[PDB]
RNA sequence: CUCGAUGUCGGCUCGUCGCAUCCUGGGGCUGAAGAAGGUCCCAAGGGUUGGGCUGUUCGCCCAUUAAAGCGGCACGCGAGCUGGGUUCAGAACGUCGUGAGACAGUUCGGUCUCUAUCCGCCACGGGCGCAGGAGGCUUGAGGGGGGCUCUUCCUAGUACGAGAGGACCGGAAGGGACGCACCUCUGGUUUCCCAGCUGUCCCUCCAGGGGCAUAAGCUGGGUAGCCAUGUGCGGAAGGGAUAACCGCUGAAAGCAUCUAAGCGGGAAGCCCGCCCCAAGAUGAGGCCUCCCACGGCGUCAAGCCGGUAAGGACCCGGGAAGACCACCCGGUGGAUGGGCCGGGGGUGUAAGCGCCGCGAGGCGUUGAGCCGACCGGUCCCAAUCGUCCGAGGUCUUGACC
């Protein structure tokens, strides 16, 4: 049964790709934010992918991401606003990067991570 | 594509294209009413007439849905399960009968006279 | 009668008159890394390695036991008795003719930990007018005053893949010796992409 | 390298095109002769027409059950380079929507139905 | 329902307890300024190996 | 022993030993021609099917089968199920009772709990050690796994044979059951891969989308991994001791006898050969390479500190390996992940504008569009910086320098 596993993730495909998104939007918004451990690995390769279309750079693309983030203010905020800044890398404008601590009452290791400048 | 207890086809000399099998006739240790097999069985469906009647012969193996996987990759599946009945020897039942080719059959063999028997369309 | 190898994937192939399916068996070529002479280890016999995973990387000793008769810089390396190194250097380019008889094995895939269910056969015990354990479950343990107790070797639950092993007979249907290579319809004994070995015996009068 | 690499290899080197007949279409019954054979060689360009069902791709690919109408309901599956083919011609159409195992057609087809397509 | 039989003494309570026992944490000096850093990390002062952009306010 | 407590049936699931062995073979015997039976001694090796009805195991019956054994273990199994059962009250009658009530007559229902401490089994690790300190390859005493068998065909109807009837030698061929791996192929899955759809509140009306319509609303297909019903393979040879049973040479029984003497024949069984563990087999470690015999301390220095990156651990990052853990490859003098990219294989021609129809939508640019684990490119990003522990490697004897 289990073991060679791909993607892996955790809550509920619909809570995740709830959050991914919700995520890829907040960080948009401040170019690093703050999560824990692999919240921030896979956001990473999420809004990753994101930053990719923003990157396409066409009505067409646009469509699309917007198709998943939901709102103008940041569909050309990134898509114009930085986009730019970035077409031209070979991706990973991803950097995520493990904090000093972990949050409490747990001990979370968490970290900052953000579009890679 | 098998069976223990089952409802199978036919189109022989049939009281009914249909009889229940109990099981397998090959290795003590059936569990297969498989392609191109001999296997035992009675009557299930009705009969106008005929000499056939609501006994039990056993007989040879024909269609099946779920893979006829043959030597040559050669491969075929027919929406239908159906064998021909037989009598002692084998040597089958009825003159004629509603069906045709395809190795698996003919290889297993001993029953060319089905062989030449069911060609054509259907 | 002896190769060593990196397992490619298996795939399927042509033969005669009919298809069929074959495995991707490749080996650059060991080499005569030790040699047990006998007199050295009276179980005599040939170790060898076979391909070389960066050098930049590489512990002293190992340089060094190379450095012996000295040969190459890899990794790979493993060892087998009753075989002559008619060579001192050895690739299969011939090493392993086709249309002939082998026997082989390899590390084994990693399954998990799944009890009487896994591990053992018969899918584990019944479902309905039994839930409270809903299909499968533990088989039995033994018995009051029997041996008065719980047994002591019949199969169990759990890890029952982190294992390595072997395949009698297989064919060696064919040899591609410059890229080299071997197909052979194998139970590709444990993963592919990674390591086995083959070796030949078989007095077997049919 | 490795596998993609080698053994691509290999089995080109095998079927080589499964004798470039590259003529798929999703519908289109149409029809074939395979070498198939027994008794005394009798290998017989044996031809079937059946309507296009599926297919196996990579290597190993297979010109699925195309489903015909016998006089029962026959539906023939067979391997692609499979040396065993020697005639492959098409005569129906390549149409159709929603993509193969389109039984619908065995199951409830219906001549009429079918020809609705 | 399967509440033990007595306690194989204090003796016992250890030999587990024991085999347990706790370790210590990992760390060597801030590849800024000093401190104690865990592998990748940054801090409360340096905080960083290529733009704190962290500390202080 | 047990009434401060030992759950009784039937069945389930996992079974374990046993031989008066059922099928297996080895056999002498026949009223044994052949074939086939039947008559005992040897030998448990594997094997020792489905249903029917019956709460019944037994049983009788259907169909096969090589065959479809008897039984040991509280008639194994409730800390592992099941609970028809017989055995708390009901109510039923049939039956006794003057009736209260009753019948091991019966029939309808009838609240089976379980967070493991011990020794025990299944796994996986942390020690500390098999008197240098080390990286890696081995050999196994000894222990574990599997050893079946059909039917056909081969020599088959020349053995026997008046005739009716049937081959040891032996040789095939496939199959069933079953065990071990494994996906190419075959088919199964695929909680997001793609595609179609109603209802609905949201975006901004229009399309173009968006959450909810159960942890993916519906539907139709769908890799890769894992997985049968798909694929390879296996149960051998063959070597040596023998069971019953067959013989050689030979007396004591100055003729004879396999029989203490000495020799041979012989079983699918016993040791090996077959794979899988394995010196924590304190009775190994055997071999390879390598740092130095490491450096300071009260002689007995078998304590300290650096010693060696000799090496490895730590943290990081990756893994069909994986609960943790240990195993495994890697850390930028890299490709390790994710990213990106080329490509496979998926979906089934997008979004828009364009062309015919009042319209519904139809056709074009479109087999486009969009994509997760599959081959592999390229430091785009993140494997920075560091730290610590780790010889001067048991006792003993003999030998050389
Ligand atoms: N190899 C071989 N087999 C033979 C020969 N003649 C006969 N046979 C075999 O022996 C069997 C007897 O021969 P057949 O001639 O058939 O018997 P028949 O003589 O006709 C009958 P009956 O013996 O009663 O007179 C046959 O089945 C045949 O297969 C021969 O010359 N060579």
């Amino acid at each position: 049964r289990h073991l060679k596993s791909g993607r892996k993730l955790n809550r509920h495909s619909s809570h995740r790709l709830a959050l991914y998104r919700n995520q890829a939007k907040s960080l948009l918004t401040h170019g690093r934010i703050t999560t824990t451990v692999p919240k921030a690995k896979e956001l990473r390769g999420f809004v990753d992918h994101l930053i990719h279309l923003a990157k396409r750079g066409d009505l067409h693309a646009r469509r699309l991401v917007l198709r998943d983030l939901q709102d103008v203010k940041l569909v050309r905020k990134l898509f114009d606003e930085i986009a730019p800044r970035y077409r031209d890398r070979q991706g990973g404008y991803t950097r995520v990067l493990k904090l000093a601590e972990r949050r409490r009452g747990d001990g979370a290791p968490l970290a900052l991570v953000e579009l890679v400048e | 594509m098998i069976q223990p207890q089952t409802y199978l086809e036919v189109a022989d000399n049939t009281g009914a294209r249909k009889i229940m099998c109990i099981r397998v006739l090959k290795g003590s240790n059936a569990k297969y009413a498989t392609v191109g097999d001999v296997i035992v069985a009675s009557v299930k469906e009705a009969i106008p007439r005929g000499a056939v009647k609501e006994g039990d012969v056993v007989k040879a193996v024909v269609v099946r849905t779920k893979k006829e996987v043959k030597r040559p990759d050669g491969s075929a599946i027919r929406f239908d399960d159906n064998a021909a009945v037989i009598i002692n020897n084998q040597l089958e039942p009825r003159g004629t009968r509603v069906f045709g080719p395809v190795a698996r059959e003919l290889r297993e063999k001993g029953f060319m006279k089905i062989v030449s028997l069911a060609p054509e369309v259907l | 009668m002896k190769g060593i190898l990196g397992v490619k994937v298996g795939m399927t192939r042509i033969f005669r008159d009919d298809r069929a399916v074959p495995v991707t068996v490749i080996l650059a070529g060991p080499c005569p890394v030790v040699q047990r002479r006998t007199p050295e280890k009276d179980g005599y016999t040939a170790v060898q390695l076979g391909f070389l995973p960066q050098n930049p990387k590489r512990v002293n000793r190992p340089l060094k036991g190379h450095f012996a008769k000295a040969g190459v810089e890899p990794v790979r390396i493993l060892r087998e008795i009753r075989d002559f190194n008619p060579e001192g250097d050895t690739v299969t380019v011939e090493i392993f003719k086709p249309g002939e008889r082998v026997d082989v094995t390899g590390t084994s895939k990693g399954r998990g930990f799944a009890g009487v269910m896994k591990r053992w056969n018969f899918a584990g015990g019944p479902d309905s007018h039994g839930a409270h354990k809903i299909h499968r479950h533990p088989g039995s343990i033994g018995n009051r005053k029997t041996p008065g107790r719980v047994y002591k070797g019949k199969k169990m639950a759990g890890h029952y893949g982190a294992e390595r092993v072997t395949v009698m007979n297989l064919e060696v249907v064919d040899v591609i010796p410059e890229e080299n290579l071997l197909l052979v319809k194998g139970a590709v004994p444990g993963p592919n992409g990674g390591l086995v070995i083959v070796r030949e015996t078989k007095k077997a009068a049919k | 390298m490795n596998r993609g690499a080698l053994i691509k290899l290999v089995e080109s080197r095998y079927v080589r095109t499964d004798l470039p007949e590259f003529r798929p279409g999703d519908t289109v019954r149409v029809s074939y002769k395979v070498k198939e054979g027994n008794r005394t060689r009798i290998q017989d360009f044996e031809g079937i027409v059946i309507r296009i069902r599926r297919n196996g791709f990579n290597t190993t690919f297979t010109v699925r059950k195309v489903s015909y109408g016998v006089g029962v309901e026959r539906i023939f599956p067979l391997h692609s380079p499979l040396i065993q083919k020697i005639d492959i011609v098409q005569r129906g159409r390549a149409r159709r929507a929603k993509l193969y195992f389109i039984r619908n057609l065995s199951d409830r087809e219906i001549r009429r139905k079918l020809r609705a397509d | 329902h399967p509440v033990p039989k007595k306690k194989t003494s204090k003796a016992r309570r250890d030999a587990r307890r024991s085999h347990h026992a706790l370790t210590p944490p990992t760390l060597v000096p801030c590849p800024e300024c000093k401190a104690m850093k865990p592998p990748h990390t940054v801090c409360p002062e340096c905080g960083y190996y290529a733009g704190r952009k962290v500390l202080e306010v």
